[PDB]
RNA sequence: UUGAGAGAUACAAUUUGGGAAGAAAUUCCCAGAGUGUGUUUCUUUUGCGUUUAACCUGAACAGUCUCAUCGUGGGCAUCUUGCGAUUC
């Protein structure tokens, strides 16, 4: 119940505290005892939660990045009645390129609300985004395969694509969360809002988390955590630490 | 019922016991081999009757 | 030519130790094991493990069936993890000897077709339509 | 009786850890019928971390 | 290094070495007939490949009642090349003969110089349809091996049969079904074989195909029980 | 969705035979065997509909000249990034 009431203590505290309010959101940060093998690039992998959802696509205004000639994406992610009003808006990268330059991106960033591109196009995607978005960890583009199609060694790449596809790993990727592998030792992710759950669903938000991260299997993404998770501590980005879990 | 002991007329008239990896049948009797010219075979029988009996001649 | 030659020449040494592999080899056999009795009831009443009077693991052994009177390791060091790694590792190597000379017959075989295309003749080229390119001579004795 | 059962047991302990294998005679298995007879990219690696395993609850649910 | 292993039937040992292996107790040493190798434990040990014998076959097929031993008197009817054979009179060793027959001539001559060289063989290289011409200088032999590809198997088996076998003998006989008939069977081909030769006295006992080693041969065998 | 039969089974219960502990009742190693449904594989039968089907063959690539091979240069790194193989 330590745990609980701590959460309280930093709920009330955001209430009362004037810069408090005007950031939204928690953050679990984990010490462990040992660093961390792969080296920090941007791709935010993602972790599931079982029981309590978190976000909706229906909620969120969304932006889709694609391959090049975009025509079939666009036309078909806009006609055909899954993605229909899924999507605020779908461009190619060089469409972007040529369209954004500087305060533009910087009003983009205002504006939109979480990005989604081509796996095949990520790599490249923010040398165009710039740091503005690049700055730390929250507005990370994350990347979607979206033919359900794979490309075998020596042999012409089909186009195509699907919304039912689409749409069930945008629900995914809305539904549950997602961090960011480093080498240091200690890490972060963001986990729930202050007002579109409790702390209930808090705590066992932070439960699923550290049992998924803990876990031996799936070890792509589940596997991070190498040592002992000394302590966690709960924290806005502009509040202070919480200690739970000391040992 | 009286399809199971149909079957198990199968049964007591079946010769091949298999022990897993291993297999046991029996000698026939020698008045059998003996005054009795075996048995025909049905696949050949059947193939030359029924080259007879095709449809392709309108028999009957 | 003279590069057909050098990879037939490694085909043919492959060859040669997958043969003397597979000649100081030792397998194991399992075909249909028949046996003969007289009696029905003798027949149902038999057990193999009281017609060889052997144990548990001399019968479904076949390759060795030495009865329990002729019964009446240690020098093998660690046959635990050891001398089974070594007999996979012998059975192993094999393996790979026979798929290297699949490779390397095909790598032949595709040069060799290659080299024939040089010489003379009417030569006609299909697409089998699967998606093979090959050749077609026409008929046409060379003197 | 079970001392001479006994010693044959223990000749049969030696036959049998000098023979038997478990699952590496399947392995054995394996070599011997050879011998007598998933989402990836080829160029993307990082895909197979980053993608999303996607639930078929999440696909044929309509939320 | 290697340690031995011996069979259920004398002469046999299976060598437990860097790989497990088939091997019989040389008759004498540093000396090949087909290019096999060797190995010793000081006593000279020599190999069977269970692909190019056919007994060999047999041995790691595992057969119960063999009727081979030391101090008896073997037949062998199509000793071609001569290497189980002369396996065989190893394996009776010193003490035990063989009688190998063979008619073409090109093993004929590989299996005569085999005689040479080994005592215990004794070699009859005539067709084998006209027992008369070795009943001249053969007499009462004890067991009987036939690998010979003529399809009527049983009415040579049953001529040798009458002429020399021991009574309560044993007998040995190997099948090639894609030889004999090639459009059937397996187990249909064998039992009407050993049909042949139940209405011709021998009584078997039991039957083996030969599977990882050769395509659809089997074995058969047998006694010769009461008769002459 | 006409029958028959053969085999692999998965599970559910059933059961032979050797070793081993057992004062004993009972239990554990093994090699098994039969029954229930389910998963079939194959053989075969029955009816209905149908008379061709498939592959080859001769003077069957080629003036918008074709094809083989070695080389030169360019795109495709938002990827056919190309195997002694044929990226275009």
């Amino acid at each position: 119940g330590l745990a609980e009431k701590a959460l309280k203590a930093l709920i009330l505290q955001c209430e009362e505290n004037p810069s408090l309010k005007n950031d939204k959101d928690i953050h679990i940060i984990i010490n462990t005892g040992k660093k961390m093998g792969i080296n920090r690039d941007n791709i935010p992998r993602i972790i599931p939660l079982t029981k309590y959802k978190l976000f909706k696509p229906r909620d969120l205004n969304i932006l889709l990045i694609t391959k090049d000639p975009s025509a079939l994406y666009r036309e078909t992610l806009t006609k055909d009645e899954h993605t229909s009003e899924l999507f605020k808006e779908i461009i190619s990268v060089k469409n972007l390129r040529r369209r954004f330059k500087g305060s533009k991106l910087t009003q983009l960033y205002k504006d939109f609300d979480l990005v989604v591109a081509d796996y095949r196009v990520h790599h490249l995607l923010p040398e165009v985004l710039g740091s503005r978005f690049y700055h730390g960890s929250k507005k990370l583009p994350y990347m979607i395969r979206m033919s359900k199609e794979v490309k075998l060694k020596r042999q012409q790449m089909v186009e195509k694509c699907d919304p039912i596809y689409v749409r069930a790993q945008l629900r995914s990727i809305c539904k549950n969360t997602s961090y960011i592998p480093n080498n240091d030792n200690c890490l972060s992710v963001r986990v729930g809002y202050i007002q579109k759950h409790s702390i209930p669903e808090i705590l066992q938000n932070i439960q699923d988390t550290i049992n998924f991260l803990t876990d031996k299997s799936k070890r792509p993404q589940g596997g991070v955590i190498k040592g002992g998770i000394i302590s966690i501590f709960v924290k806005t980005s502009n509040s202070t630490s919480l200690p739970i879990y000391q040992f | 019922i009286k399809t199971k002991k149909r079957k198990t007329l199968k049964n007591l008239r079946k010769d091949s016991v298999k022990r897993g990896k291993f297999r046991v049948q029996l000698l026939s009797t020698t008045q059998d081999s003996k005054t009795l010219p075996p048995k025909k075979e049905s696949s050949i029988i059947r193939s030359k009757d029924r080259w007879l009996n095709r449809k392709a001649l309108n028999k009957g | 030519t003279q590069d057909s030659n050098y990879v037939r020449t490694l085909r043919q040494i492959e060859l040669k130790k997958l043969e003397k592999g597979a000649k100081q080899l030792m397998f194991k056999s399992s075909g249909n094991h028949t046996i003969f009795v007289d009696s029905r009831e003798k027949m149902n009443e038999f057990t193999p493990e009281k017609f060889f009077n052997t144990t548990s693991e001399m019968v479904n052994r076949s390759e060795n069936r030495l009865t329990k009177d002729q019964l009446a390791n240690a020098s093998s060091i660690m046959p635990k993890e050891s001398l089974d790694k070594k007999k996979l590792k012998k059975f192993k190597q094999v393996k790979q000897h026979l798929q290297r000379e699949t490779q390397l017959k095909q790598v032949q075989q595709r040069m060799d077709a290659q080299r024939e295309l040089l010489k003379k003749g009417s030569k006609k080229k299909i697409v089998d339509s699967s998606g093979k390119i090959s050749f077609k001579w026409k008929k046409q004795r060379k003197r | 009786r079970k001392y001479l059962n006994k010693l044959i047991k223990r000749n049969s302990q030696n036959l049998r850890s000098w023979d038997l294998e478990e699952e590496v005679r399947d392995e054995l298995e394996d070599i011997q019928q050879s011998i007598l007879k998933f989402v990836k990219d080829h160029r993307y690696p990082g895909l197979t971390p980053g993608l999303a395993p996607v639930g078929l609850s999440d696909e044929e649910d309509s939320s | 290094k290697v340690v031995i292993e011996p069979h259920r039937h004398a002469g046999v040992y299976i060598a437990r070495g860097k790989e497990d292996l088939l091997v019989t107790k040389n008759m004498a040493p540093g000396e090949s007939v087909y290019g096999e190798k060797r190995i010793s434990v000081k006593v000279e040990y020599r190999v069977w490949n269970p692909f190019r014998s056919k007994l060999a076959a047999g041995i790691m097929g595992g057969l119960d009642e063999l009727f081979i031993a030391p101090g008896k008197k073997v037949l062998y009817l199509g000793a071609a090349s001569g290497t189980s054979v002369s396996h065989v009179s190893d394996v009776v060793g010193p003490e035990g003969v063989v009688y190998a027959v063979e008619f073409s001539h090109r093993p004929g001559r590989e299996l005569i110089s085999m005689a040479k060289k080994r005592p215990n063989i004794i070699p009859i290289i005539e067709d084998a349809r006209h027992p008369q011409k070795y009943r001249m200088l053969i007499g009462m032999v004890d067991c009987v091996f036939a690998d010979v590809a003529q399809p009527d198997q049983a009415r040579i088996i049953a001529l040798n049969s009458h002429m020399f076998l021991k009574d309560q003998g044993g007998v040995v006989i190997s099948i090639k079904a894609n030889c004999i008939d090639s459009t059937v069977d397996a187990e249909t081909v064998f039992a009407r074989e050993v049909q042949k030769l139940r209405e011709e006295r021998i009584k078997p006992l039991e039957q083996l195909t030969l599977e990882p080693y050769e395509r659809d041969h089997c074995i058969v065998v047998g006694r010769y029980m009461r008769s002459g």
